[PDB]
């Protein structure tokens, strides 16, 4: 999607691990 | 007069905080003194006083060898905070008038 | 109730309100603990808005009484 | 009568302030073999508390007294001075010298953020006040 | 429905100002050693919520509850302090100096942002008040 | 609530 | 609540409706009594 | 579900 | 009591003696 | 026994002596002489003005009032 | 005329405003002049002296704080803070003035 | 009179002599 | 009436 646009679904919720 | 009952409290509060912010200061410029002793009112017995000024010592922090008593951080913030005071007061003063006056306006 | 009754209720909660935001303006200028600054300056401009709102309807409903007393019978 | 934030800030200066004068002045009693009435002196400890008027919630920092160290007196062999005891051991003070550089340099450093915590939130104070008018 | 901005970044302003002081409490008592219980200072932080009650779309921001903030313990070697551990290991408190010194300038931005808010909206209100004539 | 705000009047009295 | 948004536009179309209201009956009753004051 | 703003939300949290 | 605060009375002289009398 | 004429007397007196009142609060401070602060000269000139706002509007509406009164036909 | 003798005070106080800060201003430029005695007027009686008599001031030397090696009277200190406070209080004149003249002018909107 | 009062005579001139 | 401002007029000279 378009950053700044509108869409009727929520983002996922992004995580920022240290080791896979 | 009813015009002064309303704005009684608002003036009394700003001229109480002009004396006390001139006490602060007299606080700041006599720091150098020897044997000066640091005064200041106590703003709400005196603000009750008035509404229906005598001198109270601080209580010295640090123990000076010529007897000054004035300690620079707390007059500072104390300096500071009279200020910002006196401006809420300037504010609040302001508003009130500024609204008896759209009230008549017409 | 009636038309007076509305009329008197809104003045009524018009000058409460700015009662208790004044009452909180001097408590806050009093130096007892709990009352923020924020709440007081909210409360201001809340009061401010109130009473705008009663003078522009105290303002219409003069012009209104006063075109109605105009009508030619 | 201070604001919240006033206050704490305020009191984190006096105690950083009180922190600098004990370092101070054990740093220039270093060298010190009596006080005014024949004792050796004694480094001087500041103790901070948080000041917690709310139930556990926030405060500032209180400092109750000034402590006196309790460490091993220095001792040293002048059997000639007066206040030499029965083996000839002059107290000199329990005085560091790092420790109180060490001291010096933390306290000042606290006492500029602090100094900076209100001069940040002085901006947000005066702008406050433009909310009503 | 411009009034609801009012509570709205009313509650806005008093959640960031809880933040500012909690963190300038934290930042005040970096360098204490104890409380007025005796136990060392737990640095605290608050917990932010959407201020909606079930079944409210949006709403502004609450402070929930104010929690110790999890980080070991700073364990400094001092035994001869009075405070101390069986091995002489005395408890600072986990203050990240940095991150309340960010903490208070987000705070301090965010705050300046919501009273500019709460000024263009009561300008809309007055201007709505003015409508038509 | 338990936390005073930043802009309140000290909470000790 | 209802919003100042609402409370204004429906005070003005009332103020509208009774201006509309007086003038028409103004014209009403200035017609008749051009007719009454007539000479036969 | 909220949680606490700023230092300690946006610093690597710890795995578990 | 506390530093800072507000009291009616003037402190004492602050003398610091070289010698014990 | 009341005065419509006496109470306008009694008003604009209490109108005039507030201004001359801060007009002369204003005139020490000027001089400079001690005991006066600015803040007390403001508010009183300001105080001055709300009272000849008060009069003004009163004259408005009694004038009004009276012409109205005045423009009828008997 | 009255419009005149109502207005006068605040005016006059004015005129003297503007030139007691023409003079702190001559006193500011003149501080590094050898052998230059730093002048004032007293305001109270200059202007007790324009509304008694009517409308060449009195130029009064200011006594030194300190000797200069330079004959240099003016002090620095004493000189920016009775600026500041010259500039404050005729900020203060045209105010009072200011109003006064938009409370006749409300006075006469009808 | 006051170190910084006004006054209506000039200060007296100053002068730094080497010896007296 | 005046002279050299600063250093030539703020030490001192001989008689002359």
């Amino acid at each position: 999607g378009v950053p700044g646009a509108l869409s009727n679904q929520p983002a996922p919720p992004n995580e920022a691990p240290i080791a896979t | 007069d009813r015009l002064d009952a309303a704005l009684r409290f608002q003036q009394e509060a700003l001229n109480l905080r002009a004396q006390r912010q001139e006490i602060l200061a007299a606080n700041i410029a006599n720091a150098d003194t020897p044997g000066y002793q640091a005064r200041d009112i106590d703003f709400a017995s005196e603000l009750k006083k008035v509404m229906v000024v005598d001198l109270l010592y601080r209580v010295p922090d640090q123990p000076s060898l010529d007897g000054n008593t004035v300690d620079m951080d707390r007059e500072r913030t104390q300096f500071a905070d009279n200020s910002l005071k006196y401006q809420m007061g300037l504010t609040v003063l302001g508003s009130q008038l500024k609204g008896m006056m759209n009230v008549l306006q017409g | 109730v009636s038309f007076a009754g509305q009329l008197h209720a809104a003045l009524d909660r018009i000058s409460d309100r700015q009662a208790a935001a004044r009452v909180q303006a001097e408590k806050f200028t009093l130096g007892e603990p709990g009352i923020a600054l924020n709440d007081v300056m909210a409360d201001m401009q809340k009061a401010s808005v109130s009473m705008q709102m009663g003078i522009q309807v105290r303002n219409k409903l003069v012009a209104a009484y006063q075109e109605v007393m105009s009508m030619q019978v | 009568a201070l604001l919240n934030i006033f206050d704490i800030a305020g009191s984190a200066l006096a105690a950083q302030s009180k922190r600098l004068n004990v370092a101070a002045s054990n740093l220039a009693n270093a060298d010190s073999v009596t006080g005014p009435d024949g004792q050796p002196y004694r480094a001087k400890q500041v103790v901070f508390q948080v000041d917690a008027a709310p139930g556990q919630a926030t405060g500032g920092v209180k400092v109750a007294s000034v402590i006196e160290s309790q460490a091993p007196e220095k001792l040293v062999y002048e059997p000639g001075n007066p206040l030499a005891d029965a083996n000839g051991y002059v107290k000199m003070p329990n005085v560091d010298v790092v420790g109180e550089m060490v001291n010096t340099m933390s306290a000042s450093r606290s006492y500029q953020a602090n100094i900076e915590v209100l001069n940040t939130v002085k901006s947000m104070m005066l702008k406050t006040l433009t909310l009503g008018q």
